[PDB]
């Protein structure tokens, strides 16, 4: 099972359904699609790569990844999705 | 939260599965926190402890929680094995550590400056 | 072991896992489950070149430890002739403030 995540700039993610879950404001959204106004896809990109990252290591455990450049669009987005 | 005074020696290696540079803390026998030297990242120490003390671990320069045999480290009876690791940091958590080490002390919310403000720090993981 | 991937084509973005043994048509058809499409009208990709149906994702270069949870590998996807591999880039971030 699967879920669409749409960014504001029209980028479907379709990311794994119990991965989306973890964030409590999209299993909100979902009670199926999601369109985020405010998350380009730049940003939502990174996100689902952390739904990835955060059920696999839930052996040693390396650093998540965040560039300079979209820290700060990654931190409103974090701190609206609650991720 | 302090340390037992056992008295009892402990044989302890403290091992740095983590890029951070390691700061043990060691909970007194009146729960102040004692730091020690740091651990660059994948190197490690052999330490003498005690039994019953209390060890806990920081990133070095910013005090990020680290965990260490997946939160608080007491020696037992024996050498016995300190592994210090990343946690899964939260996606927020994580940024504001990014966006903490690129500024110093932006076009954010109102609630984000008092996150970015509250810094992760010793004293305050005591409490909790 | 497991490689983690993501599936593009257009505007469209599939994150998923598969292992470093199994094939490009199997993974065809875990597109064909999400995408509702068969095999026979996918295109899979690994940058410019055209996969194998039956080359294994490991010979193909997605391993396990390139193809990371939080850095997956790109596999191009096209449709069916054939449309040409086109992949939209992600939007761009701003200037450093
Ligand atoms: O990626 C983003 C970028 C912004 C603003 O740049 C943003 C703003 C509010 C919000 O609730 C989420 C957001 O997510």
């Amino acid at each position: 099972m699967y879920v669409k995540l749409i960014s504001s700039d029209g980028h479907e993610f379709i990311v794994k359904r119990e991965h989306a879950l973890t964030s409590g404001t999209i299993k909100a959204m979902l009670s199926n699609e999601v369109n985020f106004r405010e998350i380009p896809s730049h940003v939502l990109s990174k996100v689902c790569m952390y739904f990835t990252y955060k059920v696999r290591y839930t052996t040693e455990i390396p650093e998540f990844p965040i560039a300079p450049e979209i820290a700060l669009e990654l931190l409103m987005a974090a701190n609206f999705l609650d991720c | 939260l302090r340390s037992v005074n056992s008295r009892e020696p402990s044989q302890v290696i403290f091992c740095n599965r983590s890029p951070r540079v390691v700061l043990p803390v060691w909970l007194n026998f009146d729960g102040e926190p004692q730091p020690y030297p740091t651990l660059p990242p994948g190197t490690g120490r052999r330490i003498h402890s005690y039994r019953g003390h209390l060890w806990l671990f920081r990133d070095a320069g910013t005090h990020d929680g680290l965990l260490v045999n997946q939160e608080l480290f007491v020696p037992s009876l024996n050498p016995i094995f300190a592994n210090i690791t990343l946690p899964v940091y939260t996606l927020k958590e994580r940024c504001l550590q990014v966006v903490r080490s690129l500024v110093k002390p932006l076009d954010i919310v109102r609630s984000l400056y008092e996150d970015l403000e509250d810094h992760p720090n010793v004293q305050k993981d005591l409490e909790r | 072991m497991d490689v983690f991937l993501m599936i593009r084509r257009h505007k469209t973005t599939i994150f998923t896992d598969a292992k470093e043994s199994s094939t490009v048509f199997e993974l065809k058809r875990i597109v064909e489950g999400i995408l509702k499409r068969p095999p026979d009208e996918q295109r899979l990709y690994k940058d410019d070149q055209l996969l194998d149906d039956g080359k294994t994702l490991g010979e193909c270069g997605f391993t396990s430890q390139t193809a990371r949870p939080q850095a997956p590998a790109t596999v191009g996807l096209a449709f069916r002739t054939f449309e040409a591999l086109c992949i939209e880039p992600f939007s761009s971030p701003p200037e450093l403030p």
